[PDB]
């Protein structure tokens, strides 16, 4: 079904700078003559980027991996349609589903599902000399079909039938965004010829569609079309057919774009704001012609390295047990009082007992009780019946409340409370817990 | 140019939530009901005041 | 002196059945969890069954794997362990230990179990 | 070209507190004035007239650089 | 990609709770949203309290945490007559144990052996060694305190992006050059619309200067671009002689 062919040859990296490019629109809202200032996942206008090589015309074949890392700005010029898609997946196998994003001549085909591929995938097409036309039957990029969860069809876009012969490279310039389960796939067409791939004409890209999925991807391949070639014995050479290609890549930066939106609506050129302290001055004045002056732009701060903290090492635990394993309790109206200090004592064992019914807090949330310390801890108990533990708060009211203890508007401080009708019951009732009921 | 300025931050403010949950209050009234659409009102009219 | 209180060992003919329980107070009155350990003669110390104090997820070893029920009671504070199908390598002295918040697991005296014929 | 000014701190820790904005904090024409710690622009003994003025009778002025002086009080005559 | 009538929710009147945040419950159906959320679950009844933002405990610290800009509804009832198994339920499972709080509406799924205690057990299950997941076991019997409740939460989103759902609302035809506000499938047009030309790249939808002048009737049909503009406010001033003087 499939046949591995792995290959040694292994390509050099190489780097190189973006000048403008890299501006889209962040809404989809319409402004005029505006110097909206926009904070979004930009990337710096001077910032350095991948340039990679595909198959160089004996023959070199290599395959390489991206890192994702919050989008991708993409740039490539291809012209014999070698690049067919690209599959996405963290194992690309069975274990979880993976995206596989395909365009041909009929259609493009987005399918998100569990495909099992090879070491080496790729696309081959022949012809057929009963048939008389070319048909694509190599569908070794994958084994099995399972577990299907997602399939997109759409009509094919930027391809254009055009036949001429000379220097009309055309370049494609891609944006890609994974946030809150949408894929945004930014893209600006504009055929320039130039000798370097990256031109310096500014431009300024649009939305194209907006892919409602969320997954996470760490690891991509960018399959080929292999054209199968008759050749005569005497040459005796096989093995791979393909052309040349090559590509940029870089990252975005989450920062501030001052953007001027031109009449018709489209961008005449933007600034960027972290890049020089003159485009902070542009950024801070809204404006692209500063006059001549000091102008106040931001200010500066010294950032701390560390962090320092200090106490005794005898560390000696409080009785926050005694209260807590004490056999009985006063009754209410005589509400017993346990001072707590010169200890350490952690508030964590309370959430790992996990038996209190009510464990409701004022004035300090006790999910880092621990991390700050206080003047005094206070630790009083008592016991009454589960139907006005709710009424022992800042605030309350009701005769638990009002005649034997109430805690102040201003209290502040945790109130804790569980069920033992086990330990302080017996048959025929107990009658050692008494509440005062009057008073004047 | 003075006057300008400050013209064109008083607009500006408008845009401003103050603590709402917008900045613009047909969507207010539209989106709650007026036991705290009164509630979520006030901030803007402290704010825009 | 932690006091565990162990209650239910003795004699016990092969595939039969019994009911431990292991009773404890203090603690500083709130622990993470309870468990049982079997010590065979000639050997050591090993793992039998636990029981979380603050939900009623169970945990077993692979040699007790559906053939024991452990449960706990937290009104009464003790842990109950349930024997069926008693082989005949189950005799053993069986602890009953309490881990707590950062604190090793209450080892009891411990209670010897036999299972034979006789 | 620009001229970047602190306020009142000393020019041993501006570095500590994109590669143009390092170069800037780096500075290899530092210049120390009570006003601040202006970076970027030449320190020039004579003395013109006020163009762009910082604090403590500092000003500066663009001549193909961006020159910090020691504004000038006028043509000096004695009758 | 559909109208959602809200509406049918308060027709059933079967549901225990129904308090809705950061919109109004009642009128719900009169808007639209960029996209509608629909999350289930099923859960304790006594429980139930703590599916809503800022609530802390088990199931909103372990398994499900709602965010505090959460702009939606909490539906929860009863499913006794379609969740009670004799002897005990045991399909449903609840996680009990994290090595730290979800972040908001995160979804935590692996089931990788939780470590309780101090001794490493490298992922074994054993002596404080439990697996995260544990069973409600719904006894028919059990009252309201552990009844099996299931709990749907709708979260809204509410921005400037084309609204694919809406409310029902009504169809009639459109008018200009009068300043009146209406809706045209989900339009506000609170002043005149003028038949302007502002030149527009076919992919935007709204259109403001400083506040609001959008046009592009959300009319998936129709599009047309009606500009937006107040219909001629205006203080009013009064000339008198003098009331001493003349009338
Ligand atoms: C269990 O509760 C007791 C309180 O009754 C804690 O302290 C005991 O206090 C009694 C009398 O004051 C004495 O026997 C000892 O000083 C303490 N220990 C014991 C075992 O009684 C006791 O610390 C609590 N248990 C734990 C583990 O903290
Ligand atoms: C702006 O639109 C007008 C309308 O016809 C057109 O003449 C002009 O060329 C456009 N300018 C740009 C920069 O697109
Ligand atoms: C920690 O504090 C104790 C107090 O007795 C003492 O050993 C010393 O001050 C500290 N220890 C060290 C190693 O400094
Ligand atoms: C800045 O620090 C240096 C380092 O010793 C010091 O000599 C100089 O006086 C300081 N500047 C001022 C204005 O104090
Ligand atoms: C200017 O002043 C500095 C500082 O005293 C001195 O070193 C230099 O010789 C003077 N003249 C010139 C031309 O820089
Ligand atoms: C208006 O004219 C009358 C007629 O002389 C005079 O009495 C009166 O004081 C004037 N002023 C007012 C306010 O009526």
């Amino acid at each position: 079904q499939c046949v591995n062919l792995t290959t040694r040859t292994q390509l050099p990296p190489a780097y190189t700078n973006s000048f403008t490019r890299g501006v889209y629109y962040p809404d989809k809202v319409f402004r005029s003559s505006v110097l909206h200032s926009t904070q979004d996942l930009f990337l710096p206008f001077f910032s350095n980027v991948t340039w990679f090589h595909a198959i160089h015309v004996t023959k070199r074949f290599d395959n390489p991996v991206l890192p994702f890392n919050d989008g991708v700005y993409f740039a490539s010029t291809e012209k014999s349609n070698i690049i067919r898609g690209w599959i996405f997946g963290t194992t690309l196998d069975s274990k979880t589903q993976s995206l596989l994003i395909v365009n041909n001549a009929t259609n493009v085909v987005i399918k998100v599902c569990e495909f099992q591929f090879c070491n080496d995938p790729f696309l081959g097409v022949y012809y057929h000399k009963n048939n008389k036309s070319w048909m694509e039957s190599e569908f070794r990029v994958y084994s099995s079909a399972n577990n299907c969860t997602f399939e997109y069809v759409s009509q094919p876009f930027l391809m254009d039938l055009e036949g001429k012969q000379g220097n009309f490279k055309n370049l494609r310039e891609f944006v890609f965004k994974n946030i809150d389960g949408y894929f945004k796939i930014y893209s600006k067409h504009t055929p320039i010829n130039l000798v370097r791939d990256l031109p310096q004409g500014f431009s300024a890209l649009e939305p194209l569609v907006d892919l409602p999925i969320g997954i996470n991807i760490t690891r991509f391949q960018t399959l080929l079309a292999l054209h199968r070639s008759y050749l005569t014995p005497g040459d005796s050479s096989s093995g791979w057919t393909a052309g040349a290609a090559a590509y940029y890549v870089g990252y975005l930066q989450p920062r501030t774009f001052l953007l001027k939106y031109n009449e018709n609506g489209t961008i005449t050129d933007a600034v960027d704001c972290a890049l020089d302290p003159l485009s902070e001055t542009k950024c801070t004045l809204k404006s692209f012609t500063v006059e001549k002056g000091i102008y106040q732009t931001s200010n500066f701060r010294v950032q701390p390295t560390e962090s320092i903290v200090r106490f005794p090492n005898i560390t000696n635990l409080c009785p926050f047990g005694e209260v807590f394993n004490a056999t009985r309790f006063a009754s209410v109206y005589a509400w017993n009082r346990k001072r707590i200090s010169n200890c350490v004592a952690d508030y964590s064992v309370l959430y790992n007992s996990a038996s209190f019914s009510t464990f409701k807090c004022y004035g300090v949330s006790p999910t880092k009780l621990n991390d700050l310390c206080f003047t005094n801890v206070y630790a009083d108990s008592f016991v009454i019946r589960g139907d006005e533990v709710r009424q022992i708060a800042p605030g309350q009211t009701g005769k638990i409340a009002d005649y034997n203890y109430k805690l102040p508007d201003d209290f502040t401080g945790c109130v804790i409370a569980w069920n033992s009708n086990n330990l302080d019951s017996k048959v025929g009732g107990n009658y050692n817990y008494l509440y005062r009921l009057f008073r004047k | 140019n003075q006057n300008a300025q400050a013209l064109n931050t008083l607009v500006k403010q408008l845009s401003s939530n103050f603590g709402a949950i917008s900045s613009v209050l047909n969507d207010i009234l539209s989106r709650l009901d007026p036991p705290e659409a009164e509630v979520q009102i006030d901030r803007l009219i402290t704010g825009r005041l | 002196e932690v006091q565990l209180v162990e209650s239910g060992g003795g004699l016990v003919q092969p595939g039969g059945s019994l009911r431990l329980s292991c009773a404890a107070s203090g603690g500083t009155f709130s622990s993470i969890g309870m468990g049982w350990f079997r010590q065979a003669p000639g050997k050591e110390r090993e793992f039998v069954a636990a029981i979380s104090w603050d939900g009623g997820a169970t945990a077993y070893a692979d040699s007790v794997k559906g053939r024991f029920t452990i449960s706990a009671d937290n009104s009464k504070n003790t842990a109950y362990l349930q024997m069926n199908s008693l082989k005949p390598e189950d005799t053993a002295v069986y602890y009953c230990a309490k881990e707590d918040v950062g604190k090793p697991f209450d080892w009891g005296q411990g209670t010897l179990v036999t299972v034979s014929s006789g | 070209q620009v001229a970047v000014l602190y306020q009142d701190v000393n020019c041993t820790e501006v570095p500590v507190a994109t590669p143009t904005w390092r170069v800037y904090s780096t500075g290899s024409n530092v210049f120390q004035t009570r006003a601040g710690c202006l970076i970027g622009a030449e320190h020039v003994n004579n003395s013109y007239e006020c163009d762009i003025p910082i604090g403590a009778g500092i000003c500066a002025s663009y001549q193909q650089s961006i020159i910090a002086y020691t504004m000038s009080l006028g043509a000096e005559n004695s009758v | 990609n559909c109208v959602a009538d809200y509406s049918v929710l308060y027709n059933s009147a079967s549901f225990s709770t129904f308090k809705c945040y950061g919109v109004s419950p009642t009128k719900l159906n009169d808007l639209c949203f960029t996209n509608v959320y629909a999350d289930s679950f099923v859960i304790r009844g006594d429980e139930v309290r703590q599916i809503a933002p800022g609530q802390t405990g088990k199931i909103a610290d372990y398994n499900y945490k709602l965010p505090d800009d959460f702009t939606g509804c909490v539906i929860a009832w009863n499913s006794n007559n379609l969740d009670s198994k004799v002897g005990g339920n045991y399909n449903y499972l609840y996680r009990l144990f994290r090595k730290s709080n979800l972040k908001p509406f995160e979804r935590d799924i692996s089931t990788e052996i939780y470590q309780a205690g101090s001794t490493p057990c490298n992922g074994v299950e054993g002596f404080n060694c439990y697996f995260p997941l544990q069973s409600y076991g719904f006894q028919p019997t059990n009252g309201v305190g552990y009844q099996p409740y299931r709990v749907v939460v709708l979260s809204f989103e509410l921005l400037h992006a084309p609204a694919t759902v809406c409310g029902p609302k009504k169809s009639t035809n459109l008018v200009k050059n009068k300043c009146v506000n209406f809706n045209f499938n989900g339009l506000t047009g609170t002043g005149v619309l003028t038949e302007s030309n502002k030149k527009f790249l076919p992919f935007q939808q709204f259109g403001r200067d400083i506040a609001d002048t959008t046009d592009a009737v959300r009319d998936p049909q129709t599009l047309e671009i009606l500009d937006i503009t107040p219909c001629s406010f205006g203080g009013v001033s009064v000339i008198t002689p003098g009331t001493n003087t003349s009338n």
